[PDB]
């Protein structure tokens, strides 16, 4: 339990020996004087004599309630299951330190004494938006980008794996990120991969779902969220086309265009509100940055852009390679005639046309790929 | 996985010793020529520390063991060439060759002859080779060797230069943190017999290095928190010359001789002060030593520095005497009144706006209102209106301890403390004059001069026929006399103990006053208490006024030694039945102040945990369990915190009258830290009333609740304690301890000392005026004889907090420094860390921090003392361009 | 050495106290269930003494008092109501109509007043704890602190000088500038300061899903507000609460402007809320209504600008006074290359100094290190900036 820490030397230097033995003797001393009690004067079990009592003590069956308000000297207004509410006292074996407003009780059947309280059971919301296990392979299948890896390292792992660094020049690390580009060209594979490194739990939610269809849901949505992200551990937050709520309306929106702007105002006040925010990292992602409110993506709030930018020429070739690494790839076929396809493809084209050329040889019931068929997958692919 | 041909290791490495049964005899050629192939084969591939798994160390067991066992032990005819080459190899892998228990036959191979300098192909490697099978020998075999026959075989007489040439190649190679194993095998070899050990390691370790000086010396002082009384007696002398004949620090010898002074010999201590005496070269170390030898470490150190030449450097004592003291007074005065304190805040009680959606007992609290945030020359000029007006209606014992209070209020005061005393001195009242006399005694406080040694408090002793003015004028001078062990006061106050009189609470104060004056010799006091208490309580069965005050100036006679022979001769002194042998555990433990006596812990508790407790020996297992309080101030962070466990599962969970009565006083003697564990279990215990116990004692409970100085945050809890104080827990018995509990956090201000602990981990007495308080506020009933005096000045031992500043020959500079957490760091790597809290940086002598070091930067290099004494210098140079 | 001994000794110590806790008591996995060595009082006189003396005592709501010798009309909230009157122990003084109070279950008579509802998603507004800022953290507008200062802390701290004076304090106070300007943390700096009570209120969360719903929280808020003697209320990005009324086709935009009816209201009319101060801040304060800032609502009007340029100077020596950074590093010329910019771009320019040093290897930067941090953060950052369009509040 805890007993102590300073076991710094952990070798066989005399000092931790010493501080282990004095520990086994002050351990056996109050073992001893424990159980000479029980073989002077027991006067009951106390394994088990106490416990029956204590059965007997509550019915065999016990409800649920609401608390409402408490009071220090050991009672509370507690309210039933139907709603009509009393004002029952309070036992003293139900460790009074999880009595809290809102939390189900266990009350006494008779007398509506609280008896115990219940752990509760979860949420479906953090099974939606919390994820298992590592989707794929880390930064070795990326290629192309190789500058911006180093960045998004610097904000997310390296705070967690080595927390000396900035200790020793005493800053605090930069506190938000944000991904900015064309469509298609690698943002959200640079967020699978961080997934799959972390070791803290990672939470995705996509912008086109934080509009409801009531009033006043948005809010508590995105309270709810920060809230379960705050009460795990440290983690990090994950959202994903913002711009989605800027640019597309629909007419299921019970408001107009006011409440978009109470959500905004509620997640403002949620990246930078006055209270401690604890150990919260925010990564955010779009492709059309240049319609979004700027007081959200002041410094203190996202304090990192980096711009993702077309494919080169290198980075086509070496992503052809990467993509055709476990195909049985014929030796007629060449990419460098592929490369200039079209002008100016981006990341998401080359695995198009790969699948759609393994396709269409899987239908002759082949093995190997041959020119004509990427020749024709590009026209399928590219050409409509 | 493949095997064979290239397994050449196991071939010819197993073939040559297979066929050494047919090579010994009618070969002579080839038995040393193999002999010396495999030896330089062996040799060649164990030089490296990385191929732990050596081809050759391991495959010759598989079937060379038997070979061995019949090569050494079955040769009878070793020859001068062949052992050389033979023991040399077989010492090597013999050591994981056999099973686990192998350390009992290690004297089949290498003790039976060491060949010439194995050390040669040992050299490189560090803890694989040999220097582990040095360790095996000195573990068991040694050790059993020199358990009873250290006169003996070789394995003694040689075998100390093979562990003088391991421990010196030990910090040869990498000198890494295996200088730390360096003091592995050397305390491993001749535990109890470590000074010779130590003399011999300390001219290798002087000529070694000066850099790998200073990190053994730190872990010296780890392994000094904690020693058998022999091991304890022989390291902390051994480690003295270390930083005076390896390093020259030359500064912090005096201060880290605390541990040397009482527990080897107050000889060592004189010859050490005569030593800085003799090496008075920087005229500056000298003075930062002498500054904290009064009031801070130790103190009647005024006797050693009169010498021939009291100009400058040894008239410096005479600085120390008062003129520092005066220096302080001043530093008050201005880093303190001028920058954030007004004269009289007094507003801690009138903050009640908040609380709201008259007798007489509460005007006591209101004096301690005044007196707590008034300390540090608080002057008041008109502000003792209360005071003023209620000294003269009610309240005897209260208005004695207001009266006394305004010596609290002029803290280290000798310029003009009686004139204000004066003021309200001649009034001719049974209780005026003798509050006002133990002001004037707590106004000279550590000051030492001559004010009124025996002038005017022996004025009014010397009558001693009033109930008051002759009790109230021995309290105030011991205080004064606290630190000093001048005989004279001590042969004119033992006629007042001595008296016989009727005055038992005379004679009982007279003892704590007495007692808490010397701490060693005298052993006249020691008979004439005894003899008095002889007299006294045989023929009685009374209350324990005087079992809590005859005693406890015993205890203080004999207060921090380790030797118990003090306490043998004590305890055998007063031999007699358990209600006459009240103070059989409390001279017993008086003496272990601070020291490792796990053995006396238990064995405490051995003779009696409960015993059902009918009524018979409650006081007896009350003052055990206070006594077993002890060894918890200073535990080296270690016993504390099992020693509150014991007592949270032990005492409160289950008990009779200790656990449920005075359990929680433990608290108080633990720590005055503040910690929200016990900020937790107190207010636990709290909290609650329960009625069904002694009330009271609940009450007290509370009145140590505060007893963490230093305000925090959660001081509003306190206030909400008020709220269930205004109905509940009636005013008329815990009116003033709320009050007093709640000012108390703020009593400090931003000046606090009260956990008796400085530098490292000397304690530094303090002890002598704190105990008392805990050991009178056993029952809180008591309170209505003089419960308000008592209390009103127990606690006079503050020092401060302010500590560090300049104290330059100009004083000119403020402050260059920087704050940060505790700074001990275990030696891991050499390069160490040890704060992690580099994000505050101050340029001011405020407040120092409770858990907090200070370093500096812009070039400084802290010339002067570098290691302690919360009286920096600051000694500027510029010698890096 | 002796590894296999001490890990033996080590790991059967564990089990012993293991074996020691579980003979004590820790196993039977609880479901609510405390220590067995502190509900042990609980066992002969609880049983039989915390049972039987009490009852459930129902919970009420009176109604009306009929005059004279007393009946009383009761009402719960699915039973019926009833005619009842009261018991011994209880004067007929402290129970006037329009509170909850305690009713037996059998013979059903009234026996102890209780305190009223206060809606729990109201009750957690309560700060109940303190941030950890101060005022010697927020340098750079020292004029603007002290007008606060002057009005939301030194009246409760000295409320004589005033009394004495005849003067009478103002009450509101509103706080408006730029983003990224200090008026949080101001507010944070307040509320570590002070004593009183500090509700904390965002104005996002008064919008509800129901007709008729902002309004009841805030008469709580205010009721709450009244029940202690003097504290605080700080209500943050109050331009999402109201604007203007400007009804026009279609009803839109209409139940807020209630809300804010009801919140105006609260201020000013047939005795104000008396010793209770506001304290409110904005980004575009060209949007509110006319009739909230009428004074009597909001006395103070402080605003905070971008940093002239001491301000910039002493806001780079508070955020970078705890690194270790080279000797002779002048932050006045820092100053100089930034113009217009605020406490935000000069924290950042601090932090990306630092990463640029730890970048490579080095232990303390230099300053090509903050040469290179402005010319990145503030000159290529400036595609993505606020202040331009918030200079001109739209
Ligand atoms: N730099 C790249 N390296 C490797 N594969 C890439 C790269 N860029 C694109 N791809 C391929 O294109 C696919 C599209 O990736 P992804 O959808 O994550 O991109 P995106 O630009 O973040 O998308 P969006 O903007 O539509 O959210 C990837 O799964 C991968 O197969
Ligand atoms: N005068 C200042 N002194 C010190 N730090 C400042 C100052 N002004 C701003 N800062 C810093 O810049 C940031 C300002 O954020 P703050 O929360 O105070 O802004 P805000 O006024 O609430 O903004 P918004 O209305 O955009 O939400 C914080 O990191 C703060 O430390
Ligand atoms: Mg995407
Ligand atoms: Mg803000």
């Amino acid at each position: 339990a805890s007993k102590l820490p300073l076991v710094t030397p952990h070798t066989q230097c005399r000092l931790k020996l010493l501080k282990l033995e004095r520990i086994k003797d002050y351990l056996l001393m109050e073992e001893e004087f424990i159980r000479n009690q029980e073989q002077m004067k027991p006067l009951e079990e106390k394994q088990e004599e106490e416990r029956s009592k204590v059965d007997d003590l509550r019915g065999t069956p016990m409800s649920v309630g609401t608390l409402e308000e408490i009071i220090d000297d050991n009672h509370a207004i507690v309210s039933t299951s139907v709603g009509s509410e009393h004002y029952v006292s309070i036992l003293s074996f139900v460790d009074k330190d999880l009595l809290e407003p809102g939390c189900s009780v266990l009350l006494n059947h008779k007398v509506h004494a609280v008896i115990g309280v219940l752990m509760d059971d979860t949420d479906p919301l953090v099974t939606v938006m919390k994820v298992e296990k590592a989707p794929q392979e880390t930064y070795a299948d990326i290629g192309g980008l190789d500058n911006q890896i180093q960045e998004i390292k610097e904000s997310v792992e390296l705070p967690l794996t080595h927390p000396e660094y900035y200790e020793e020049m005493g800053i605090k690390p930069p506190k938000g990120v944000i991904l900015y580009g064309p469509p298609g060209t690698g943002k959200t594979l640079l967020a699978k991969a961080v997934a799959n490194q972390t070791s803290a739990t990672f939470l995705r939610v996509v912008g086109s779902e934080l509009i409801q269809k009531y009033l006043g849901d948005g809010p508590k949505l995105v309270r709810e969220l920060f809230r379960v992200a705050e009460e795990h551990a440290p983690s990090i937050v994950f959202i994903d086309e913002i711009d989605a709520i800027g640019t597309k309306r629909y007419d299921s929106n019970s408001g107009g265009e006011r409440e978009i702007q109470r959500t905004m105002l509620e997640l403002l006040n949620q990246l930078d509100g006055f209270d401690s925010r604890g150990d919260v990292k925010v990564i955010m992602a779009t492709n059309r940055i240049e319609t979004l409110d700027p007081a959200l993506i002041r410094p203190g709030r996202i304090d990192r852009k980096i711009e993702f930018p077309l494919p080169d020429e290198k980075t086509k070739k070496r992503i052809f390679q990467i993509h055709t690494s476990r195909m049985t790839l014929a030796d007629d076929v060449t990419l460098d005639d592929l490369i200039m396809a079209k002008d100016d493809l981006s990341g998401a084209d080359i695995k198009a046309i790969c699948t759609e050329a393994g396709l269409m040889a899987l239908r002759e019931r082949r093995m190997k790929v041959t020119n004509e068929d990427f020749k024709k997958s590009k026209e399928n692919v590219l050409y409509k | 996985m493949e095997e064979g041909g290239r397994d050449k290791a196991p071939v010819q490495p197993q073939q040559s010793p297979a066929a050494a049964p047919g090579g010994t005899d009618e070969k002579p050629s080839g038995k040393e020529r193999r002999d010396a192939g495999d030896k330089d084969k062996e040799q060649e591939l164990s030089e490296e520390d990385k191929q732990l798994q050596d081809e050759l160390e391991m495959l010759v067991e598989r079937l060379g063991e038997k070979d061995t066992s019949l090569y050494r032990p079955a040769l009878e005819e070793l020859r001068r060439q062949i052992r050389s080459s033979t023991t040399s190899m077989t010492s090597v892998p013999k050591p994981l060759k056999f099973l686990r228990p192998h350390y009992g036959k290690l004297k089949e191979i290498y003790e039976n002859m060491a060949p010439g300098e194995n050390k040669r192909f040992a050299a490189d490697i560090i803890s694989v080779l040999a220097m582990t099978m040095s360790g095996e020998r000195e573990c068991l075999k040694y050790r059993l060797v020199g358990s009873q026959e250290e006169l003996a075989s070789w394995g003694h007489e040689y075998v100390r230069h093979l562990a003088g040439e391991v421990a010196k190649e030990w910090q040869e190679l990498d000198d890494a943190e295996k200088v730390q194993r360096e003091p592995l095998l050397t305390l491993v070899k001749e535990i109890v017999p470590y000074n010779m050990a130590h003399n011999a390691e300390h001219e290798a370790c002087d000529l070694l290095m000066e850099i790998e000086q200073v990190d053994m010396l730190e872990k010296d002082i780890d392994e000094n928190a904690y020693a058998k009384v022999c091991l304890y007696l022989t390291s902390c002398v051994n480690y003295v010359p270390e930083p005076e004949n390896s390093a020259l620090l030359r500064c912090a010898l005096g201060v880290f001789r605390k541990f040397s002074r009482f527990p080897e010999a107050l000889r060592l201590a004189l010859m050490l002060n005569d030593m800085e005496l003799v090496e008075d070269i920087f005229t500056s170390c000298k003075d930062v030593v002498v500054q904290k030898q009064m009031a801070f470490m130790l103190g009647r150190h005024g006797v050693f520095l009169e010498l021939s030449e009291d100009v400058e450097e040894y008239e410096d004592l005479t600085e120390i005497m008062s003129n520092v003291q005066l220096n302080s007074n001043f530093l008050a005065l201005a880093r303190e009144l001028d920058i954030m304190e007004p004269k009289v805040p007094d507003d801690i009680y009138k903050t009640h706006l908040e609380n709201n959606r008259d007798s007489a007992r509460m005007n006591l609290a209101s004096s301690f209102v005044n007196g707590f945030v008034n300390a540090a020359f608080g002057q008041d000029k008109l502000l003792t209106d209360d005071g003023n007006k209620w000294l003269y209606k009610n309240k005897d014992h209260g208005m004695l301890s207001a009266a006394a209070s305004l010596g609290m209020i002029l803290l280290w005061d000798v310029d003009g403390g009686l004139t204000q005393i004066d003021k309200y001195l001649y009034s001719s009242e049974d209780y005026i004059k003798s509050g006002a006399l133990l002001a004037c005694g707590i106004v000279n406080s550590g000051v030492r001069n001559e004010c009124d040694p025996a002038l005017a408090l022996l004025s009014d002793y010397v009558l001693h026929n009033s109930n008051t003015m002759r009790l109230g004028s021995i309290f105030g001078l011991g205080l004064a006399y606290a630190g000093s062990n001048r005989e004279d006061v001590l042969t004119l106050l033992l006629p007042v103990m001595g008296d016989s009189k009727s005055s038992m609470e005379v004679a009982g104060v007279t003892a704590l006053a007495c007692g808490m004056i010397a701490v060693g010799s005298c052993n006249g006091d020691v008979t004439s208490t005894i003899l008095q208490t002889i007299m006294e309580k045989s023929e009685t069965e009374l209350k324990d006024t005087y079992a809590r005050w005859l005693p406890l100036g015993l205890g203080l006679n004999h207060l921090g030694k380790g030797e118990a022979i003090e306490a043998i001769l004590a305890a055998l002194e007063v031999v007699s039945e358990p209600f006459r042998s009240f103070a059989n555990t409390l001279v017993d433990v008086c003496a272990y102040a601070g020291s490792g006596n796990v053995l006396k812990v238990q064995q405490l508790l051995h003779i009696c945990s409960e015993h059902f407790d009918s009524k018979e020996k409650e006081e007896d297992k009350d003052k055990k369990e206070k006594k077993d309080k002890d060894k918890k101030e200073a535990p080296a962070d270690m016993g504390a915190h099992q020693g509150v466990a014991v007592l949270g599962i032990a005492l409160i969970a289950m008990g009779e009258e200790i656990g449920a009565e005075m359990a929680l006083r433990t608290f108080g003697h633990l720590l005055r830290y503040g910690e929200p564990t016990l900020r937790r279990a107190v207010p636990l215990a709290l909290a609650l009333i329960s009625v069904s116990n002694p009330r009271l004692n609940i009450l007290d409970t509370l009145s140590k609740f505060s007893h963490d100085a230093d305000p925090e945050v959660s001081y509003n809890s306190i206030f909400a304690m008020g709220m269930v104080g205004s109905g509940t827990n009636n005013a008329r018995l815990a009116a003033m301890l709320r009050q007093l509990a709640q000012y108390h956090a703020k009593d400090p201000n931003n000046l606090f000392m009260v956990r008796l602990a400085q530098g490292l981990t000397h304690l530094g007495k303090g002890t002598l005026t704190l105990c008392p308080y805990h050991s009178d506020r056993q029952l809180m009933s008591q309170v209505a004889v003089a419960g308000l005096l008592t209390v009103l000045v127990s606690f006079l031992d503050v020092r401060n907090i302010i500590l560090g500043k300049s104290h330059y020959v100009l004083y000119g500079l403020v402050a260059a420094m920087q704050p940060r957490m505790l700074v001990t760091f275990d030696e891991e790597l050499r390069p160490l860390p040890v704060s992690v809290r580099v994000g505050q940086a101050v340029d001011v002598v405020g407040q120092a921090g409770k858990p907090k070091t200070i370093t500096g930067f812009q070039t400084h290099t802290t010339p002067v003392l570098l290691a302690h004494g919360e009286r920096a210098e600051l000694a500027t140079e510029e010698f890096l361009p | 050495t002796y590894s296999r001994q001490i890990k033996q000794v080590e790991d059967d110590i564990q089990q012993l106290l293991k074996k020691i806790n579980e003979l004590t008591g820790i196993k039977e996995s609880d479901t609510g269930l405390a220590p067995p060595a502190l509900w042990d009082l609980a066992a002969d006189k609880q049983t039989l003494q915390s049972e039987q003396p009490l009852q459930v005592a129902r919970c009420t709501k009176i109604i009306n008092a009929d005059s004279e010798d007393p009946k009383y009309i009761i009402n719960v909230k699915q039973f019926a109501k009833f005619v009842v009157d009261l018991s011994d122990q209880v004067a007929p003084t402290d129970i006037e109509e329009g509170m909850r109070v305690g009713v037996d279950r059998n013979k059903y008579q009234i026996h102890i007043p209780l305190p009223p509802k206060i809606d729990p998603t109201v009750t957690m507004m309560q700060v109940e704890e303190k941030p950890d800022v101060t005022y010697s953290d927020v340098g750079g507008c020292k004029e603007q602190i002290e007008k606060l200062r002057e009005v939301v802390e030194t009246p409760l701290l000295h409320p004589e000088r005033f009394v004495n004076l005849g003067i009478e304090p103002p009450k509101g106070v509103l706080l408006f500038g730029p983003p990224g300007t200090g008026k949080t943390l101001c507010a944070r700096a307040v509320a570590n300061r002070t004593d009183a009570c500090f509700i904390r209120v965002i104005g996002s969360e008064l919008v509800q899903k129901y007709v008729g719903e902002g309004a009841r929280m805030v008469r709580e808020l205010f009721e709450m507000a009244r029940t202690k003697k003097a504290c605080l209320i700080f209500f943050d990005e109050i331009d999402a609460i109201g604007g203007a009324r400007f009804d026009d086709g279609a009803g839109g935009d209409n139940e807020v402007q209630r809300t804010m009816l009801e919140l105006i209201n609260q201020l000013d009319g047939f005795d104000p809320r008396g010793n209770i101060k506001v304290l409110m801040a904005t980004n575009r304060p060209d949007t509110l209504d006319p009739a909230l800032m009428r004074p009597g609502r909001l006395d103070r009007k402080i605003e905070f600008s971008l940093p002239d340029l001491e301000g910039r100077t002493h806001i780079f020596k508070i955020h970078a006074r705890s690194m270790s950074v080279e000797r002779d590093i002048r932050f006045e010329l820092l100053a100089r290359l930034c113009p217009n910019s605020t406490g935000a771009e000069i924290r950042s320019v601090c932090t990306e100094a630092g990463m640029f040093a730890i970048r490579a290897r080095r232990k303390i930067a230099t300053e090509k290190d903050f040469l290179e941090a402005v010319n990145k953060v503030i000159k290529s950052y400036a595609k993505f900036s606020a202040t331009p369009r918030y200079m001109t509040y739209n």
